[PDB]
């Protein structure tokens, strides 16, 4: 009978209520995928925000953050990284003293950059593991020009702020592999997405902010990207 | 100083002053001849 | 690990090997038949009325 | 009228009754320049009184009416559009539309003074004022929402909708209704800052928050040659969103008087032509849905 | 040794190959040459769905053809009724991620996994105030791709660690493992006897499993990249497959050879779907392209087109009484269409 | 049948030369873009160098950056590689590998260990 039609319409009533509490709460919220190298560090940053896929969740300025740890599935990642295209940004963290696994990284940033279901998506780079290449280039065996020979030819940029008691040497080393990655970044120049290169260590206390400040960026950009103000 | 509603305004007060141009260029004319 | 799974590799692809297999003109006429049989049934191929639809 | 300035000469004149055709000095109330004195055929020097002796108040009459023509016909295609399926973005399009209706109400409101000067002569000019003040608060609602778009920590978006939507139609109504006090309080025979303190605070306000957008555009250009070209073609797509025509001639009371009427008028009627076409018509947003919606309509 | 076994393994391979030919004594063109085809088709939508936050990955219809569950990445996993356009149940998960959901015959129990896993099993019916998960299937070491129910026990789920798994939902363990394909698998059919089911990974090729032996009978082969979507003939002696190719080929089961390619020299964009109708004339696949193309499974040419959604169209359904097909789409939107 | 059967490779002195070879088979080469990757003893799969599609961005690893020259034929549907100078650090097996999707700018997981579309490889080992 059509009686029990009006009982359904009732149950829709606390169905929407639901939904519509449960959009406040998924809008609110900003998802972000940790990606990175096994050596990258990716866990130790994970430590630094103190306030088989491991979630994460930090409160900075009171704006709800989840940041998705994947390390269970296999190395092939073209099926399941299509998953994460309506992400905020995507925590990249990479190693810069291996320098043998520093080009497969470069390699790993260009596909996702390049991506079709990606393309829209900027991605957060943190050059981890600063503290770590600063003893490095001391000891002076292993060298960047055997593993990329236009190094030798290469002297800092203009926009380059080095840190107190830092030798222009490393300097030179340190802003040479972010120049790098934003080589990819720049090539396709549609203006869809953008990389925010960071320079991190294992003592910084921090990145709690540096990730709310750089999403805060897409966030701004992605409404001035509507009107057509840039 | 709104320019739309000022305009107004403005026209409002010089409706009278308007068509009297004709009876004011004889009245000039008169004033002449005195 | 390669002579761990050739040595299967090989018992994999004879059970393949020992299949039947006739024309494969046979399997067009076979796929003809069930094609045209629920045809007639099938409201995709064709539209249906409003009135036994119950989508109207 | 020209028989009521007789009247009043004919009544100055049986007052008199040596008369001299004019008066019985300062120059007459009754005509004139009236902070001005006539001096004593019997000779007499009226230089003073005629210090004033009005073509281009005729002239300005087709100079906005076809502006406002285009405006209105424009923005009647472009209204339409904002109703297609999807496109209603409470970000753009559930302002945009607002904003596009606020030029609706104004400029359908001119010609109302055209031919009143329909309804009765206090109500028209009235609903001229509070559709005129809707229009100035509704530039600065827009203007009031990128920037909040913006310097607030994120925005969380249509929680203050209706606190701003409310904002472009509700504090001119609240404010213009208290003109409605001084139409009881004037004559009204002759039907004619309140009405206008709140409209120079919106162009101030407005004009304030448009510094403080392209100066965000200036720090998030550089650090992304064609970065200076850019700035300029996405700022003219802004300069007329936020009104900032009004700033110039907010401050001058005078009404010089030829400039702020030849500049404002050609500007305020032909802004519909200039904010449907940047914001409804050449977006690629709307450009490539109208492209594909067009394909969707057709293909059945 | 290991170039011995490279090598011996060839002859076993080119001896398989060479008796491929033998059957291929035609092709399906010749015999289909002379039905007239279908012509034009106006599928129309009717029921548009709305209530999902994330895009639409996967959906299901039911045996009663009239509920449909779907999951979307916000993690909710709601069950519609197609003809009321109204939400029975909308059920939280733990894990935003969800790549699978399957609707069971009886209806009582619904399916759905992702990157946890876990093909997560809930109850319809609990006489509770909310549903409760009955039982977590953990083991798998991938992400699951695709679990759909065998029985109200039985049910068949594919990992993102290239294996398939059958399990058993009152034990709480892995019964059988399918183990063969090289790369993630992706997708999976059952057959209607549900004795037999084919799956499709990211190797291009399609294996045919016995469920209760748990060893690949077949293997099919013949796509050129990383396979999507399969489906089986309504008979269940063939089916079809889109890849990233953006192509379908229909398989024989009994025949082994693939005996036509759906490809339109335009389409540039993989399949990510496909379902045949009840007839099984409409192959209806959807693209990346954000349509969903319905092909003629016997001449090979579009019959028509089914440009509904905004974003790409991630899951198809067609009805058990093959009334109307559904599509969730990365638009959030299941729009369903007659 | 998608398969890659590599030919050339094998032992040569240091400062050397080897002309490899990928002949492509079961699949149109046309439309795919192909790949390089050795895998050095005691070491994880490497990318060597790239083709995108025409030739036109051809890209390198550094390390052997101004050495190695690719190219394919599409009408023959080959791929080709050159060796000039040869170091210690260069005896590995090379893989011929193609793109997973056809139509695209990024490739994925070609490095991967159980990659799919990767050939037999060739041991092109020096030493004397």
């Amino acid at each position: 009978q059509r009686n029990e039609e009006k009982a359904q319409r009732e149950a829709n009533k606390k169905i929407e209520k639901q939904l519509q509490k449960d959009k406040q709460v998924y809008r609110a919220t900003h998802r972000l995928l940790l990606l990175g190298a096994d050596n990258s560090g990716k866990s130790t940053i994970v430590k630094q925000m103190r306030i088989g896929i491991f979630e994460t969740k930090f409160q900075v300025d009171k704006v709800n953050f989840h940041m998705f740890d994947v390390g269970g599935q296999r190395d092939e990642r073209r099926k399941w990284i299509q998953c994460f295209n309506d992400v905020t940004a995507i925590i990249f963290v990479v190693d810069s003293s291996d320098y043998n696994r520093l080009q497969e990284a470069l390699n790993l940033f260009k596909s996702i950059w390049n991506n079709r279901w990606l393309r829209t998506i900027s991605v957060i780079l943190f050059l981890n593991k600063q503290d770590l290449l600063a003893e490095k280039v001391l000891a002076g065996k292993s060298k960047i020009e055997d593993y990329f020979p236009e190094f030798a030819r290469y002297t800092t940029p203009e926009d380059a702020t080095p840190e107190p008691g830092e030798d222009p040497r490393v300097t030179r080393a340190k802003y040479f592999i972010r120049d790098e990655f934003l080589r990819i970044s720049t090539a396709s120049g549609d203006g869809r997405h953008y990389c925010y290169p960071h320079f991190t260590c294992a003592v910084d206390t921090e990145n709690a902010r540096r990730i709310f400040n750089d999403c805060r960026d897409i966030i701004q950009r992605m409404h001035l990207r509507q009107y057509e103000l840039l | 100083s709104v320019s739309e509603i000022q305009l107004m305004h403005n026209l409002g007060k010089h409706l009278n002053s308007m068509e009297r141009v004709e009876w004011l260029r004889k009245k000039l004319q008169d004033v002449h001849n005195f | 690990a390669s002579i761990a799974q050739a040595r299967k590799l090989v018992e994999q692809l004879k059970m393949e090997a020992n299949i039947d297999r006739i024309k494969v003109s046979k399997a067009a006429a076979d796929l003809m038949a069930y094609c045209e049989a629920h045809a007639k049934e099938d409201p995709l191929l064709t539209p249906v009325p409003a009135s036994e639809n119950p989508f109207r | 009228t020209k028989e009521e300035q007789i009247f009043l000469l004919h009544r100055a004149q049986a007052q008199c009754e040596e008369w001299d055709h004019i008066l019985c000095v300062p120059c007459p109330d009754y005509i004139f320049n009236h902070k001005g004195h006539a001096y004593r055929r019997t000779w007499a020097n009226y230089s003073e009184c005629v210090k004033f002796l009005r073509e281009v108040f005729d002239r300005l009459g087709m100079i906005y009416t076809v502006g406002y023509s285009v405006s209105l016909a424009s923005l009647t295609v472009a209204v339409l559009i904002l109703a297609y399926f999807r496109r209603l973005h409470c970000t753009r399009n559930y302002i945009h539309m607002h904003l596009f209706l606020s030029f609706m109400l104004r400029a359908v409101s001119i010609f109302v003074k055209d031919a009143v000067l329909y309804a009765g002569c206090r109500v028209a000019v009235t609903f001229f004022l509070y559709f005129l003040a809707t229009n100035y608060y509704w530039i600065l609602v827009e203007g009031l929402y990128l920037h909040s778009l913006i310097f607030m920590a994120f925005f969380s978006e249509k929680k203050y909708l209706w606190g701003f939507t409310v904002f472009g139609w509700g504090l001119p109504a609240v404010f213009v209704a208290v003109w409605v006090s001084v139409r009881a309080t004037l004559a009204n025979t002759g039907c004619w800052w309140i009405i206008q303190v709140p409209i120079l605070a919106s162009i101030v306000l407005n004009f304030i928050l448009f510094i403080n957008i392209v100066r965000v555009l200036a720090t998030k250009l550089r650090e992304t040659r064609q970065q200076y070209r850019k700035l300029l073609k996405s700022t003219l797509v802004l300069m007329p969103l936020f009104g900032v025509h009004y700033i110039v001639f907010m401050a001058t009371p005078y009404t010089l008087w030829q400039v702020q009427m030849h500049y404002e008028m050609l500007f305020n009627s032909f802004q519909g032509f200039f904010v449907a076409i940047i914001y409804c018509f050449c977006n690629g947003e709307v450009q490539a849905e109208i492209k594909k919606s067009w394909s969707r309509w057709t293909l059945a | 040794e290991l170039d011995q076994l490279r090598q011996e393994a060839e002859q076993l391979k080119n001896q398989i190959r060479d008796a491929r030919k033998a059957c291929a004594d035609a092709t399906l063109s010749q015999i289909t040459n002379n039905i007239d085809p279908v012509g034009r088709i106006q599928m129309r939508t009717r029921r548009t769905l709305r209530g999902h936050l994330a895009k639409i990955y996967a959906m299901h219809w039911g045996t009663d053809s009239r509920l449909l569950v779907s999951a979307s990445q916000d993690g909710k996993l709601i069950i519609w009724d197609s003809y009321t356009t109204n939400k029975v149940h909308a059920i939280p998960l733990r894990s935003s991620w969800v790549m699978t959901c399957a609707y069971a015959p009886s209806g009582n129990y619904v399916a759905c996994g992702g990157l946890d896993n876990i093909c997560s099993i809930y109850n319809l019916k609990t006489r509770e105030g909310n549903v409760r998960v009955s039982r977590e299937l953990a083991g798998h070491t991938g992400y699951l791709s695709c679990c759909r129910f065998l029985d109200d026990n039985q049910i068949v789920t594919s990992s993102g660690d290239t294996t398939c798994a059958l399990w058993d939902i009152e034990t709480g363990q892995q019964t059988t493992t399918f183990t063969g394909h090289t790369g993630d698998v992706m997708s999976l059919s059952l057959a209607p006897d549900t004795r037999l089911f084919v799956s499709g990974a990211c190797d291009a090729s399609a294996k045919l499993w016995d469920v209760r032996e748990g060893m690949c009978r077949q293997t099919f082969t013949g796509h050129e990249s990383d396979i999507n979507a399969i489906c089986f003939f309504p008979n269940g002696n063939a089916f079809a497959t889109g890849s990233d190719d953006a192509t379908c080929r229909l398989f024989d089961l009994r025949a082994d050879q693939e005996l036509m390619t759906y490809s339109h020299d335009n389409i540039i964009c993989g399949i990510t779907s496909v379902s045949f109708s009840k007839s099984g004339r409409l192959l209806l696949a959807g693209y990346d392209d954000f349509n969903c193309n319905v092909w003629d499974a016997l001449k090979a040419d579009r019959a028509g087109v089914l440009a509904g959604h905004d974003n790409r169209v991630s899951c198809l359904g067609v009805t058990d009484d093959g009334m109307a097909v559904a599509t969730g789409s990365w638009d959030s939107f299941l729009k369903i269409w007659n | 049948q998608v398969q890659l059967q590599e030919s050339g490779g094998g032992l040569v002195q240091p400062g050397g030369s080897l002309r490899l070879s990928c002949a492509a088979s079961g699949f149109t080469f046309s439309n795919y873009k192909m790949n390089w990757v050795r895998q050095a003893p005691g070491k994880g799969l490497e990318w060597v160098s790239d083709i995108s599609q025409s030739g036109a961005s051809i890209s390198y690893t550094g390390s052997v950056k101004g050495r190695f020259t690719i190219s394919r034929d599409n009408a023959k549907n080959t791929l080709y590689l050159q060796m000039n100078s040869l170091k210690p650090e260069d005896t590995a097996v090379y893989y011929c590998a193609r793109c997973p999707a056809p139509f695209t700018r990024d490739c994925f997981d070609v490095t991967s260990t159980t990659y799919a579309y990767r050939g037999q490889g060739t041991q092109v080992t020096v030493s004397s």
